[PDB]
């Protein structure tokens, strides 16, 4: 188990670690988060008490180095940083645990939620979507735009998701206009899977990352990307069986985890009704359809 | 965006544009089978593509053979239309290509957008006008070439005959739409109005009779009467 210590908590903040969160009062004695499960990516996110505007945080993997949080009073945010002096880091963390100034990552032993929501998400791929290669962790916030959103303005601070566009020359083979537009198997299987993602694990990994960024930061362009990547699959008549079975599970857990009160903004009525009820794959998502109809029958 | 009553004069500026109507592409008769079931028999169609400024009607005839062995013909028809418009644009020199294509039904936007991805600078637009172009098969010469065709075939007419020699595009389009609206509302009465007087003839390359200016005024008045009346007879007023 690993630790993300904090130098201090100078401003009142709601801190999130994966799907958990807790309130820290201004200058409360708080020195960080312990017992973080090794072996998954993680996200530590912040919403200041004074400005619910701008959720932000840091994707990271404790295997890739020792990381800590330190408030920066010039830039006014909780910044992630790496400590390269491994002995200094252990000494500091030990001191803070002896005095018990850390909250414990609160994993229930029956619970595989975080695993099921991050199964295909890998830090090396996150770092390609969030370009900032001098750091081993990746900053995201609510306002960052996507590479396709900048096509439709700062390139260094964008999300470089894979561009999917149903009405593009990449999506449509000359001479198969109607065929390729009503049945997107070409585009999914040859262009995207064989050509760009190489396998379905990477595809699913971007999809899951897009969903989490949408949920945790209200990032609108991630929300668009997640729906896009669902719709591409659902609108393909020909999809490996194992991919459909996994997609059903993936979406099941995303729908389960979504805050009930945020459903109206994070879920696109058109995409879900199409996917569940009109698409080639309308009979293929039994778990996802059942939880959707029992939790958000309004949307449908 | 959409074309409606407020930006109506854009049709007659000097940006080349085409109207495309697909109402008459996929046409059927419905009949009883020997067993008492119902079947359709397709008949020849056409794509109605029109330059509203010049009167050029690029009429593409759709022969029934294009459906043979196909499913979901109403949906194929929209794509078949888009494929043909696209081939037409590609056949035209660059300086003759349209800057905008306005489709008369919204179900054509995505088929044409997709066929025209090669032409990002051509705007594909819908309209909120209720244009009567479906009545184009009530024009005798158009219906005759469509019905006699034994293969796919593109035919050319100026839908304004020689009118532009005396009136503007705007007025010529308004006459055309009044004649079509009347033919759509009551085909028989519309045609009686146009052909009652044997002495006004239709020239060989023209579609409508060779009316003088004064006679067009009379005709136009009689079509408006027709359209107001049928609108009573229909709504009892
Ligand atoms: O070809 C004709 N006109 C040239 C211009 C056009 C292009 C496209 C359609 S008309 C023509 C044919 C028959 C009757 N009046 C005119």
């Amino acid at each position: 188990m690993n630790t993300v210590p904090f130098t201090s908590a100078p401003i009142e903040v709601t801190i999130g670690i994966d799907q958990y969160s807790f309130n820290v009062k201004e200058n409360q004695p708080f020195h960080g988060i312990k017992d973080i499960p090794i072996g998954h990516v993680h996200v530590i996110h912040f919403q200041h008490a004074d400005n619910s505007s701008m959720r932000y945080g840091y994707w990271f993997d404790c295997r890739m180095g020792n990381f800590y949080i330190q408030y920066d009073p010039k830039d006014g945010l909780y910044k992630m940083m790496e400590e390269r002096d491994g002995a200094k880091f252990e000494n500091i963390v030990h001191n803070f645990k002896e005095r018990q100034m850390m909250v414990s990552y609160p994993k229930i032993d029956e619970d595989d939620t975080w695993y099921n929501l991050t199964e295909f998400v890998q830090m090396d791929k996150i770092r390609k979507i969030v370009r900032k290669d001098e750091n081993q962790f990746s900053y995201v916030d609510s306002s960052m735009t996507t590479v396709q959103e900048n096509e439709l303005s700062d390139p260094a601070h964008s999300l470089n998701y894979t561009v999917i566009n149903f009405k593009s020359r990449e999506a449509i083979r000359p001479g198969h206009e109607m065929e390729d537009f009503l049945d997107k198997s070409y585009y999914l299987n040859t262009v995207m899977l064989q050509g760009i993602f190489k396998n379905s694990s990477n595809y699913f990994g971007e999809l899951q990352f897009a969903f989490l960024n949408a949920m945790f930061f209200g990032n609108y362009g991630s929300s668009l990307q997640w729906h896009a990547m669902i719709e591409l699959i659902c609108s393909s008549a020909t999809v490996p069986k194992h991919m459909l079975d996994k997609l059903d599970e993936i979406l099941y857990y995303q729908i389960k985890t979504l805050p009930e009160q945020y459903s109206d903004i994070l879920l696109n009525e058109r995409v879900w009704n199409i996917c569940l009820y009109s698409s080639f794959q309308k009979n293929s998502l039994h778990n996802t359809e059942k939880i959707m109809e029992n939790k958000y029958p309004e949307l449908l | 965006g959409a074309m409606n009553s407020s930006n109506y004069a854009e049709l007659f500026n000097n940006d080349i544009k085409l109207f495309v109507d697909d109402t008459n592409v996929y046409r059927v008769t419905v009949h009883k089978t020997f067993e008492g079931n119902v079947a359709t028999k397709a008949i020849n169609g056409c794509i109605f593509t029109l330059n509203p400024k010049t009167g050029h009607l690029f009429l593409k005839i759709i022969h029934t053979s294009v459906w043979a062995g196909q499913k979901r013909l109403s949906q194929l028809a929209k794509w078949k239309t888009a494929e043909e418009v696209s081939a037409l644009v590609r056949s035209l020199p660059k300086e003759e290509q349209p800057k905008q294509i306005i489709v008369t039904r919204k179900a054509m936007l995505d088929p044409l957008e997709v066929h025209m991805l090669d032409f990002p600078n051509i705007a594909i637009r819908p309209t909120e006008l209720r244009l009567p172009f479906s009545a184009a098969m009530s024009i005798d010469k158009l219906s005759d070439v469509v019905m006699k065709a034994t293969e796919p075939q593109m035919v050319l007419f100026n839908i304004y005959d020689d009118w532009l020699d005396r009136i503007s595009s705007y007025t010529a389009f308004s006459r055309l739409t009044l004649l079509l609206r009347a033919l759509k509302t009551n085909e028989e009465s519309a045609k009686m109005i146009l052909l009652s007087d044997p002495t006004i003839t239709i020239k060989s390359y023209h579609l409508w009779p060779s009316f003088t200016d004064e006679q067009w005024i009379t005709i136009e008045s009689q079509m408006r009467d027709l359209i107001l009346t049928e609108y009573g007879r229909k709504y009892n007023v």
